[PDB]
């Protein structure tokens, strides 16, 4: 069947890696292990139409920054995560774009803005600037929350409907 | 970059990484099944001899090799 190869990119910490496992696994990760890399691929049904998600979970270590050419290559969708309590990982967000830019010669590649964490309550990130942010790179702009499982299907599922849509 | 070790397992690859090559075969499979299956026995094959397990109890360089596959013992990869 159709397989859809998605990209979990982001600042350290953000929740790349929670975000996946809640999405494969219906679990919490709670305790932080640095990711270099790791894929997961699960058969899931979106809008009554069976594929097979291989999710690219990458890192936010700078250290491992050169492995981003490979995937941001052939990766056919990409979540840009930042935590809706770290600006430093929301001004990190454009980066993670440029280099896209960089491989695929184009950002028009289905994208997804991703604020992350919004199940705590000290925000330092306002919803209006990732809001207009996702705006002025014409994507969707999703909260969600690893630890609730909020969100978390709206924002892979909707890479697979823009790649379906294309 | 620090060193680390490809594992491939039935539904994708893990990169474990490691301290030195000292490090024990158990100590890899441990991490890769609690990252990729949470909390079934499982065995680690070079990816160049299928079918045979490594010892675990053997050191990461004794392996001269830097990439294995998880296989569940019930199975084959
Ligand atoms: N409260 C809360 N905590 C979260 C959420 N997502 C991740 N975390 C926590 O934040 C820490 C880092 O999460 P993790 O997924 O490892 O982040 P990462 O972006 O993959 N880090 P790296 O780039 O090194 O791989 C973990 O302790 C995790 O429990 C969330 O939505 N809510
Ligand atoms: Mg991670």
């Amino acid at each position: 069947m159709t397989e859809y190869k998605l990209v979990v990119v982001g600042a350290v910490g953000v929740g790349k890696s929670a975000l996946t496992i809640q999405l494969i696994q219906n679990h919490f990760v709670d305790e932080y292990d640095p990711t270099i890399e790791d894929s997961y691929r699960k058969q899931v049904v979106i809008d009554g139409e069976t594929c097979l998600l291989d999710i690219l979970d990458t890192a936010g270590q700078e250290e491992y920054s050169a492995m981003r050419d490979q995937y941001m290559r052939t990766g056919e969708g990409f979540l840009c995560v930042f935590a809706i309590n770290n600006t430093k990982s929301f001004e990190d967000i454009h980066q993670y774009r440029e280099q896209i830019k960089r491989v695929k010669d184009s950002d028009d590649v289905p994208m997804v803005l991703v604020g992350n964490k919004c199940d705590l309550a000290a925000r330092t990130v306002e919803s209006r600037q990732a809001q207009d942010l996702a705006r002025s790179y014409g994507i969707p702009y999703i909260e969600t929350s690893a630890k609730t499982r909020q969100g978390v299907e709206d924002a892979f599922y909707t890479l697979v409907r823009e790649i379906r849509q294309h | 970059e620090s060193l680390f070790v490809r594992i491939n397992a039935a539904h994708g690859f893990s990169l474990i990484q490691v301290d030195n090559t000292k490090v024990t075969m158990k100590e890899i499979l441990l991490k890769a099944v609690k990252r990729r299956k949470g909390s079934p026995q499982y065995r680690l094959e070079k990816q160049s001899e299928p079918n045979v397990a490594v010892d675990l109890d053997s050191t990461l360089e004794s392996q001269s090799a830097w990439e294995f596959c998880l296989v569940r013992e019930n199975s084959s990869r």
